[PDB]
RNA sequence: AAUCGAGAG
DNA sequence: TTCATACGCCTCTCTGCTTATCGGTAG
DNA sequence: CTACCGATAAGCAGATCTCTCGATTGCGTATGAA
C-alpha cells in the first residue's frame, strides 16, 4: 500500500491546489467575480438563498462535485502506478486489482491516494438550517472538505469530519441495499 | 373591591410639570405606557389618579488566549 | 433629586395600593408577580437649562351568566 | 398523584342530590424487601425464575364532602417491579466487595427489571421537544379535511409530572385558524380565538397588538387577523362575556372530560382550559398561556407567509428522549387514575342497583375496596413482560406494542449496548420513507455515527455517544428570569411587540422578554459567560440555551433557554475560560465547535470537544483504528461484536437463564484501544490474540473463508461453552386447592 | 426507471400516463436558430408564467378591487415565450376573468353559509357585460404594465383573501396549450393532432414513444416494437442487455388477445 | 425452587442447567475487530501448515483477496502493532485520530519492529 | 388602524360601517356610541408563486 | 395451532 | 348472600372497476 | 312531450424468498345447590 517519497510529494502538491476548489465553484454558481473572498457578504447572501432553495442547492452540489472529481482523477492518474514503492508484478494489491480477482482500481485509488468526494445521492452533504455543514465548520463555508471532499486516504487515516461524512455515505449505501434486497419477486412470480 | 386592603395614596406626592422620558434601571442606589399616572396623580391634592394631558451587564470574558490554547 | 412614594378617556381611575399593586376602579371598566429588579422604573423630567434632572418612581355590561347545569 | 384529579360521585339522598365522595390520593411509598420481616436481595427470583418485585403503598381519601369527614387509609396495591441499583433496591449504594458478598457481579450495574427471571428493560424512545412550538408542513394536515393547509404549529407540552399533551394549530385556507388537541383516545377541535378570549378577560385590540406589534403597515397579517376576528364575531355573537364563553366551553365539553353532574359550566370550562391547553404552564399561568398563543399564532402566519422556514420533526434539533423511568411513572399514574375511576364506577353500580349506601361507614369502604382490583403491581409486571401499552389517554405517544426489550447478555458488549440504544418508533419502522433514516449532521456529538444495526432496523436503532448524559432532573430555573431582567430586556407584559423582527426570550415555554437581535446575541454570550464561570446562585451549568439569529427565510428567531427534564447533554471545552461546558442539540447547531485544538481558527470558534473520540459509541471506540477502515465495515464490526461468544459475567454459578455462550478463555487485546481499560472492559474479556498470516496458501479460502491450525485448536484455541437452563414442574396444571397426585 | 418502470409497463399494462416525454433531433435541413422555436411554441404556457406581481387594493369606499397586476418586460417575455401581447390580452379578456371571477362568486356564495380613445371603451363593453360588472382597462404601448379590472361586488365589503385565490387562478389559467402537451426536448404525451406539418425541426422524426398513446391509433402490432424497445431501454441503463429473444417471447401481452393485455388478474 | 407463598407441599418445581461444550468445528464463524467475518474452512494439520524461520506455525489463515474489496487497513495495522507489542512486551494503543499523516502508524510500528530486529514491513519469510 | 380604528373606550372591534348609522355597540355594549362618517373608507393594498421565468442571482 | 420478538442467509 | 363454573362482550400507499350528474336527440 | 344511452366525479377487493431460535396465548359475568 505504501508510496514512494516522490509519489507522496506529487499527491500533496496536487491536493494543495484544491484549496480554492469550493470557493471557485461557489463564485461560478453565484455569478459573482472569479476572485471573490470567501467572507464576502454578497457571497454569503447568495449561498443562503442557494441553501434555502433545493434546485440551486442541487446545482451548486453538481458543480462542486464535478470540480472535485476532476481533482481526484488528476491525483489518481498522477500517482498510481508511478508512486507505489512496489510495482505491479510483485505488488499483490495492485496485481489482484488489475487481474480483476477482487477489488477495483477505484478501491486501490481510495486506499492509496484519495477517497475523493462523498456523494449523498446526487448531492454533496446535507446542511443544517444555519448553513453549517458540521459543528466544526464556519457557517456558509466554501471549503470542499467541509462539503464532504475527503482529502485523506485509508492508508494514512482520516480526520474526524471526514470520518463523519464517510459514515453518512456508508449509511446511505446500506439503506439503499437493505431496501433493494427484496425489492420485487412478485414481478417474476407473475411472469412465470 | 379590596383584595387584601386599601392603603391608598392619601399622602399625595406632588411632582408638578408645565422633555420627559422613562429611565428604567435595575437596582442602583439612586404607546404601551399604561403606567404614566405615577407622577401625575391628581394635581388637585385629592385621593384619586387622573390621566395626563447600558442596562445589560457586560461582564465580558474576551480575548481567548490563542497562543495558550492552540497547542501544535 | 430622587423621590419615592391605544386608549384614552376622561379621568375615572384611582389608586389602591393594597401592598405598587392596585386594582383600580371607575364607572366604565372594572380593572405583576415577576421582574423583581426590573420593577424599578423611574420618570425623568430633566430641566435642559444646564444639568437639572428630576426622578420619581370592563364590566359595565359584562355580567351575563348561563345556567350552572344544562339538562 | 396529587394532580391526578378529584374524582367525585354523588349520593342519591332526597337542587341537592346527596353526598360526595371526593376520592383522592395522598402519597405513594417504597417497599423493597419481602417477608418476621427480612430483606430480599437480587439473584432471588433469578434462581427462583420469578419476578423481583417490591410493594406499592397507597393512601387515599374518602372526603364525603368539603372538609367534613375525611377517612384516610393505606391501601397498598400489589407489588411494583423495582429497578436494580435504583433507590428501591437493596443494592442501592454498596461497595463492590459487598456486591461480591451478595451473590452479585463484582461490578454490577443495570436498569433492567427482573420479571419472571427474564431481566427485561425499558427501551428509550425519542420524541418532540418539551416546551418549544415547532412548525410542520406535513400534507396530513391538509388531508385532515377540506380547506386544511399543510401548515400548522405543534407543541408537545409536558406537565410538571412529565405528562405529554399535544396542542396543534391547523391553518385553514379560508383564513381562520383552528386550535386542535386530543383527549382520551379521540380528538376535539375548537376555534383559536375562542380559547384566546376564554383564557383571560382581554379585548380584541389587545389581541391585535399581540399578534401584530408595530407591523400595522403590513397588509397580509392585518387582513388575515381581521378575517379571523370577524369570523369569530359572526360565528358566536352571544358569547360576549368571558364567563359566558367559559360556560360555553363547559357545556360543549361535559361528557368529554367526564365532568361530574355537580359542576358549573364556568368551573368545567376553567378546568379544561387549565388542564388540556399549554399544560406546561400549569395553573394560574393563564395570563402567560394567553401570551404564548399570541406568539404561536404569529409564527404560524410567518410560516404561511414564508418568513420562517419549517422545522424537521426528525431532526435532532427538535428531538428529545424520554427515559425508561419517566414512562414507568407515567403509566403508573395512568393506572392509579384508572383505579380511582374503577372505584367510582363500583360506587355507581351500587347506587344503580345495590341501594345500600352510607358514604360515611368504614365497613362500607371495605366492601367497596374488596370488590375492586388491587393488582396495580401485577399489571405493571404484565406491561414489562409484554410491552403492550394500554391506557385511555394514550400518553400522546404513537406506538402501541413494544416498549420492553429482553435485554440479553450474550456478550458484555451487547448487554452494555442495551442501555444506550434510542429508538425512533415502531410506526417509523413500518414507514418506508428513506429520509428519516439519514444520518443528519445535527446528531454530531449525541448519537453514534457508526453504531447502527444493519438490515431492517438500520437507521433507526441509534446509540448515544459515550460521555453523553441525559439530565433526569429539573434544574434550578427559578431565579433565571430575575437575572435575565437584570440585563437589557423588556417584561413580557409591560410592552407588546411580536414578530420575528424582535428576539423573543423565553424560559422553558414562558415568554418573558422581547429585545432586538443584537442585544439577544449579547445576552446569549453573557449568559454563557456566567454559566461556565460559576459563582452564580442560579444558572446551572447544564442549561441548554439556544440563540437563533435573525435569518433571511431561515428558522424563526428568538433567544431560548431550557432547564429541561430529559434533554440531551454533551460536555465540551469552552475556549474563553478553558473549563468544561455542557451543550445540547438545539444549542449546538449555531455553536462554532472545533474538533481539535489544532484546528481552532480566529474568531470562528468558541468550543473544542476534547478527546474527539468522544463523538462515538462505546463499542465503536473499542474498534482498533476505526479511522483506517470503511464505514460499512465499522458498522459490520459493531453489529458483530454484539454477536460474539462473549464473557457474560462471573456470577454464572447462579444465573439460571436460557442461554449464556460462555467463552472458556480470553486475553486482553495487545492493540487494545485506550478507554478499553477505562471502561473496565478488561473484567469481561472476550476473544484471543491469534498469530494471523495474510496469505493465500491452502486455497480453501477465497471469498471469506478462513482456516484454523488443527493443533492450535487441539491446544484449545477457542472453547466457548453453552449454558442452558429450563424449568421443570408439575404444578402447571395444578390449581390452588387441588394438590397433585404426582410428585 | 428500474423495477418501478418495469412493473408499471408489464405487471399492470398501465395505460395511465406515467411520464412519456417528447424528443426531437435536428432535420439536417433546418438550422439550430429555428431549433427549439417549435418546442417553445408547442410547450404549455400558463398565464402565471408571465406574472411578475399582483397588486390588490380593497377599497371599502359600494366596494372596490383594483387588481393592478404586473407582467415582465414586454420584449423579454415575448422572446422567452413566443406569446404575443395581443394573444395575452385575448386570453385574459376571454377565459381568465370569466372563469376565475365565476370561481370568486362561488367562494362568495360559500362564504355566506391614463386616457382612452373609445377603443378602450369598446374593449370594456363585453368585459362589463361579464358577470361581476368589473371596470377593466389594458395596455397601449405593447408593454404589460396595466391590466387592471376593478371589481365591485356590493356594500357588503366582505373580507376576502383576494390574492390567495388569485394565485390559484393564475395557476389554473393557460395561455396556449394543446391537449396533453406540457436534445431540445419538451414534455407531453399526445399522438393525435401531434401530426403537425413536418417542416420546422425534424418534425418528421419525433417520438415520445410510450404505450400511453402509440397503441391507441398509431399502429396495433406496433406493440411488438414499442414494448420491446421500452423494456430494452430500461436495461440499457445498466447495460444488463437481456437477449431480444426474451423481449419478443413476451408477446402474450399483445398477441394473445387484441391489444395490450397484462400479467395480472 | 420453593414457592413464594407458604406452599410447603412437596416442592414440585425444579430448575436445571445444561452445560454444552462448543469446540470450534468447520463453518463456525470467527471474526476480527474489523468486520472481516468468515467461517472455519478446514482444520489444517499443523505439519502441512506453513511455518516461518522462527518455527512458529500460524493458527489463523485469511486470504489476502478480502482486503481490496473490504478495504480494512485496520486489520493490517492491528497485525503490525500486535507483533510489535508481543515482541517488546508493551501494550499498543489503537485510538482513532492519534496518527496524523506525518505520524503514519505504519512508520511508527515499523520503527519498533526494526529495533526489535524483525522485518520493517512485517513480511516474515516462511517455508 | 389595520382595518378599523377600534372604539377608544373598549378594546373590541366594532361592526362594519355598512350599517344604519353609527354602529358602535356590540363590545359589551361599549358603554358609549360615538357617531359614524368620521372615517372615509378602508383600503388594504397587498401584493403576491410564479417561478418559471424568474431568474435573479 | 396461531401472534410477537430476536435474528441468519 | 354467597359460592361454583358455564357462559360472554369492545397513527404516513395505490390500481382497476362498484357506482355517480346530466343532457342531447330523434321519436 | 320524451326513452334511451353516452359525455361528465367517486365505492369495493386487492395487492405487494428460505431457514433457525426465543417468547406468548384478550378481557368479562350469570345460574343454583346449599
Ligand atoms: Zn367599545
Amino acid at each position: 500500500l505504501r508510496l514512494t517519497a516522490e509519489g507522496n510529494k506529487w499527491r500533496t502538491d496536487i491536493l494543495k491546489t484544491s484549496v480554492d476548489t469550493g470557493r471557485e465553484a461557489a463564485a461560478e454558481v453565484t455569478n459573482l467575480d472569479k476572485d471573490t473572498p470567501a467572507d464576502d457578504p454578497e457571497l454569503l447572501k447568495r449561498l443562503q438563498e442557494i441553501l434555502r432553495d433545493n434546485n440551486k442547492s442541487g446545482i451548486l452540489d453538481a458543480v462542486t462535485s464535478s470540480k472535485v472529481n476532476a481533482i481526484t482523477s488528476q491525483v489518481v492518474s498522477k500517482c498510481v502506478p508511478d508512486g507505489t514503492m512496489k510495482k505491479f508484478p510483485c505488488n499483490s494489491m495492485q496485481a489482484m486489482a488489475l487481474s480483476g480477482a477482487k477489488g477495483s482500481n477505484v478501491n486501490v485509488s481510495q486506499i492509496m491516494c484519495l477517497l475523493g468526494q462523498q456523494a449523498l445521492e446526487g448531492r454533496r452533504v446535507p446542511v443544517m438550517v444555519s448553513g453549517k455543514t458540521l459543528p466544526s465548520f464556519k457557517p456558509y463555508e466554501t471549503d470542499a472538505m467541509a462539503g464532504g471532499y475527503v482529502k485523506g486516504r485509508f492508508y494514512s487515516g482520516i480526520k474526524p469530519q471526514e470520518y463523519y461524512f464517510h459514515c453518512m455515505a456508508g449509511r446511505e449505501g446500506l439503506i439503499d441495499t437493505a431496501v433493494k434486497t427484496s425489492r420485487s419477486g412478485y414481478l417474476q412470480r407473475c411472469l412465470t | 373591591s379590596i383584595p387584601d386592603g386599601f392603603k391608598k395614596c392619601k399622602h399625595l406626592k406632588n411632582f408638578p410639570l408645565n422633555q420627559q422620558q422613562v429611565w428604567l434601571i435595575k437596582f442602583p442606589s439612586n404607546n404601551l405606557s399604561n403606567m404614566t399616572l405615577l407622577v401625575p396623580s391628581e394635581s388637585k391634592e385629592s385621593l384619586k389618579i387622573a390621566s395626563t394631558a447600558s442596562v445589560s451587564e457586560t461582564a465580558k470574558i474576551p480575548a481567548i488566549d490563542y497562543s495558550k490554547v492552540r497547542v501544535p | 433629586s430622587v423621590q419615592d412614594q391605544g386608549f384614552r378617556a376622561p379621568s375615572d381611575t384611582t389608586f389602591d395600593l393594597y401592598k405598587f399593586v392596585l386594582h383600580g376602579e371607575n364607572e366604565r371598566l372594572e380593572y405583576d408577580s415577576s421582574s423583581q429588579a426590573s420593577n424599578q422604573y423611574v420618570v425623568g423630567l430633566f430641566n435642559p437649562e444646564k444639568k437639572s434632572i428630576q426622578l420619581y418612581k370592563s364590566k359595565s355590561s359584562k355580567n351575563l351568566r348561563g345556567p350552572k347545569i344544562k339538562s | 398523584v396529587k394532580d391526578i384529579g378529584e374524582k367525585v360521585i354523588f349520593d342519591g339522598k332526597p337542587g341537592y342530590l346527596g353526598n360526595k365522595l371526593s376520592v383522592s390520593v395522598e402519597q405513594v411509598s417504597i417497599a423493597k424487601p419481602m417477608s418476621v420481616e427480612r430483606k430480599v436481595y437480587p439473584s432471588e427470583s433469578r434462581q427462583r425464575l420469578t419476578s423481583y418485585r417490591g410493594k406499592l403503598l397507597l393512601k387515599l381519601k374518602w372526603s364525603v364532602n368539603n372538609g367534613e369527614e375525611n377517612l384516610f387509609e393505606v391501601r397498598d396495591c400489589g407489588g411494583l417491579p423495582v429497578m436494580l441499583q435504583s433507590n428501591r433496591c437493596h443494592l442501592n449504594k454498596m461497595s463492590p466487595y459487598e456486591l461480591v458478598q451478595h451473590k452479585e457481579e463484582s461490578d454490577e450495574i443495570g436498569g433492567y427489571f427482573i420479571v419472571n427471571g427474564i431481566e427485561k428493560l425499558i427501551r428509550m424512545l425519542i420524541v418532540q421537544r418539551r416546551n418549544h412550538p415547532m412548525a410542520i408542513i406535513r400534507p396530513s394536515f391538509a388531508n385532515r379535511g377540506a380547506s386544511y393547509s399543510h401548515y400548522g404549529i405543534q407543541i408537545r407540552s409536558v406537565r410538571p409530572d412529565q405528562t405529554s399533551q399535544t396542542n396543534v394549530l391547523h391553518y385553514l385556507n379560508d383564513g381562520q385558524v383552528t386550535f386542535r388537541f386530543s383527549w382520551r383516545k379521540n380528538e376535539y377541535l375548537v376555534p383559536v380565538v375562542m380559547i384566546l378570549k376564554a383564557l383571560c378577560h382581554t379585548s380584541d385590540r389587545e389581541i391585535f397588538d399581540g399578534i401584530i406589534g408595530n407591523d400595522v403597515k403590513d397588509s397580509f397579517l392585518t387582513d388575515r387577523l381581521e378575517l379571523l376576528l370577524r369570523g369569530f364575531k359572526k360565528r358566536y355573537p352571544h358569547l360576549q362575556n368571558r364567563t359566558q364563553v367559559l360556560q360555553y366551553l363547559g357545556d360543549k365539553f361535559r361528557v368529554v372530560f367526564q365532568a361530574s353532574p355537580d359542576q358549573s359550566d364556568l368551573e368545567v370550562g376553567q378546568e379544561v382550559l387549565d388542564r388540556i391547553v399549554l399544560v406546561h404552564l400549569g395553573k394560574d399561568g393563564s395570563q402567560d398561556k394567553f401570551r404564548m398563543l399570541l406568539f404561536m399564532i404569529r409564527k404560524l402566519y410567518s410560516l404561511v407567509a414564508g418568513e420562517c422556514s419549517p422545522d424537521n420533526p426528525d431532526a435532532t434539533q427538535h428531538q428529545e428522549v424520554l427515559l425508561g423511568g419517566f414512562l414507568y411513572g407515567m403509566i403508573l399514574k395512568e393506572k392509579i387514575d384508572e383505579y380511582l375511576q374503577n372505584i367510582i364506577a363500583q360506587v355507581r353500580m351500587d347506587i344503580n342497583r345495590g341501594m345500600a349506601i352510607n358514604f360515611k361507614d368504614k365497613r362500607y369502604m371495605s366492601r367497596v375496596l374488596m370488590r375492586v382490583n388491587e393488582n396495580i403491581g401485577s399489571k405493571m409486571q404484565y406491561f414489562l413482560s409484554t410491552g403492550n401499552l394500554v391506557s385511555q389517554s394514550g400518553l400522546d405517544l404513537q406506538q402501541v406494542s413494544g416498549y420492553t426489550v429482553v435485554a440479553e447478555k450474550i456478550n458484555f458488549y451487547r448487554f452494555i449496548s442495551h442501555f444506550r440504544m434510542v429508538h425512533r418508533g415502531s410506526f417509523f419502522a413500518q414507514l418506508k420513507t428513506t429520509t428519516v433514516r439519514k444520518l443528519l449532521p445535527e446528531s454530531w456529538g449525541f448519537l453514534c455515527p457508526v453504531h447502527t444495526p444493519d438490515g431492517s432496523p438500520c437507521g433507526l436503532l441509534n446509540h448515544f455517544a459515550h460521555k453523553c448524559r441525559i439530565s433526569t432532573q429539573q434544574s434550578d430555573v427559578s431565579r433565571i428570569p430575575s437575572i435575565l431582567y437584570s440585563l437589557g430586556v423588556a417584561p413580557a407584559s409591560h410592552t407588546f411587540a411580536a414578530g420575528p423582527s424582535l428576539c423573543c426570550v423565553q424560559i422553558d415555554g414562558k415568554i418573558i422578554g422581547w429585545v432586538s437581535h443584537e442585544q439577544g446575541k449579547i445576552i446569549a454570550d453573557t449568559l454563557r459567560y456566567w454559566k461556565v464561570e460559576g459563582k452564580t446562585p442560579g444558572l446551572p451549568i447544564d442549561l441548554e440555551i439556544g440563540y437563533v439569529p435573525p435569518s433571511t427565510r431561515g428558522q424563526y428567531p428568538g433567544l431560548y433557554l431550557f432547564g429541561g427534564h430529559s434533554r440531551m447533554l454533551r460536555p465540551v471545552r469552552y475556549l474563553p475560560l478553558d473549563k468544561e461546558d455542557i451543550v445540547g442539540p438545539f444549542e449546538q447547531v449555531y455553536m462554532n465547535i472545533a474538533v481539535t485544538p489544532q484546528e481552532i481558527q480566529n474568531n470562528v470558534h468558541t468550543h473544542v470537544e476534547f478527546t474527539p473520540t468522544n463523538i462515538l459509541s462505546i463499542l465503536a471506540n473499542l474498534t482498533p483504528f476505526s479511522d483506517f477502515n470503511q464505514s460499512p465495515r465499522n458498522m459490520y464490526q459493531c453489529q458483530m461484536g454484539k454477536q460474539t461468544m462473549g464473557t457474560p459475567g462471573v456470577a454464572l454459578c447462579h444465573r439460571s437463564d436460557n442461554k449464556l455462550y460462555r467463552l472458556q478463555t480470553g486475553q486482553t487485546p495487545i492493540v487494545k484501544a485506550n478507554l478499553y481499560d477505562d471502561y473496565g472492559m478488561d473484567n469481561f474479556p472476550n476473544g484471543f490474540n491469534a498469530v494471523v498470516a495474510v496469505i493465500s496458501y491452502t486455497g480453501y479460502d477465497m471469498d471469506d473463508a478462513m482456516i484454523i491450525n488443527k493443533s492450535a485448536d487441539e491446544r484449545g484455541f477457542g472453547y466457548g461453552t453453552m449454558y442452558k437452563t429450563e424449568k421443570v414442574d408439575l404444578a402447571l396444571n395444578r390449581n390452588r386447592g387441588d394438590p397433585i397426585t404426582q410428585h | 426507471l428500474g423495477i418501478p418502470r418495469l412493473r408499471e409497463i408489464v405487471m399492470t399494462a398501465s395505460a395511465a400516463i406515467k411520464t412519456p416525454q417528447m424528443t426531437l433531433p435536428i432535420w439536417n435541413d433546418v438550422s439550430d436558430e429555428q431549433a427549439d422555436t417549435f418546442c417553445k411554441s408547442i410547450s404549455k404556457v400558463l398565464l402565471s408564467e408571465v406574472i411578475d406581481k399582483v397588486i390588490v387594493t380593497e377599497t371599502t369606499g359600494a366596494r372596490s378591487y383594483v387588481i393592478h397586476m404586473r407582467f415582465f418586460d414586454n420584449n423579454e417575455y415575448s422572446e422567452e415565450y413566443d406569446v404575443s401581447k395581443e394573444e395575452l390580452q385575448n386570453v385574459i379578456s376571454n377565459q381568465f376573468i370569466h372563469l376565475l371571477e365565476a370561481a370568486i362568486v362561488k367562494e362568495i356564495k360559500k362564504q355566506k353559509r391614463n386616457n382612452m380613445n373609445k377603443v378602450q371603451r369598446d374593449r370594456q363593453s363585453a368585459i362589463i357585460s361579464h358577470h361581476r360588472f368589473i371596470t377593466k382597462y389594458n395596455f397601449d404601448d405593447e408593454s404589460g404594465k396595466w391590466c387592471e379590472f376593478k371589481l365591485e361586488l356590493a356594500a357588503d365589503t366582505e373580507k376576502l383573501l383576494m390574492v390567495n385565490i388569485v394565485e390559484e387562478i393564475c395557476r389554473k389559467s393557460i395561455i396556449r396549450q394543446i391537449p396533453h402537451i406540457d436534445v431540445l426536448v419538451t414534455e407531453g404525451v399526445n399522438f393525435q393532432a401531434m401530426w403537425d406539418q413536418e417542416a420546422f425541426i425534424d418534425v418528421d422524426g419525433i417520438t415520445s414513444n410510450d404505450v400511453a398513446a402509440v397503441l391507441k391509433t398509431y399502429g396495433v402490432e406496433a406493440a411488438r416494437n414499442t414494448i420491446v424497445n421500452e423494456i430494452n431501454n430500461v436495461f440499457s441503463r445498466y447495460a444488463i442487455s437481456v437477449s431480444f429473444r426474451h423481449l419478443d417471447l413476451i408477446a402474450d401481452m399483445m398477441t394473445r388477445q387484441g391489444t395490450y393485455l397484462a400479467f395480472n388478474r | 425452587i420453593g414457592d413464594e407463598s407458604n406452599k410447603f407441599q412437596e416442592l414440585q418445581t425444579v430448575s436445571i442447567k445444561y452445560r454444552i461444550r462448543r469446540t470450534p468445528q468447520i463453518g463456525d464463524k470467527f471474526s476480527s475487530r474489523h468486520g472481516q467475518k468468515g467461517v472455519c474452512s478446514r482444520k489444517w494439520p499443523t505439519i502441512d501448515m506453513p511455518f516461518s524461520e522462527t518455527g512458529i506455525q500460524p493458527d489463523i489463515i485469511i486470504n489476502p483477496h478480502a482486503f481490496p474489496s473490504r478495504m480494512t487497513i485496520g486489520m493490517f495495522v492491528e497485525s503490525l502493532a500486535g507483533k510489535a507489542g508481543a515482541l517488546h512486551g508493551i501494550a499498543q494503543d489503537s485510538t482513532p485520530w492519534i496518527f496524523n499523516e506525518d505520524d503514519t502508524p505504519a512508520d511508527y510500528f515499523g520503527e519498533q519492529l526494526a529495533k526489535a530486529g524483525y522485518n520493517y514491513h512485517g513480511n516474515e519469510p516462511m517455508y | 388602524v389595520g382595518s378599523l380604528i377600534f372604539c377608544l373606550d373598549c378594546g373590541d372591534l366594532l361592526e362594519n360601517p355598512n350599517a344604519v348609522l353609527g354602529s358602535n355597540v356590540e363590545c359589551s355594549q361599549c358603554k358609549a356610541i360615538y357617531p359614524k362618517s368620521q372615517f372615509s373608507n378602508l383600503k388594504v393594498v397587498t401584493t403576491t408563486a410564479f417561478p418559471s421565468s424568474l431568474r435573479a442571482k
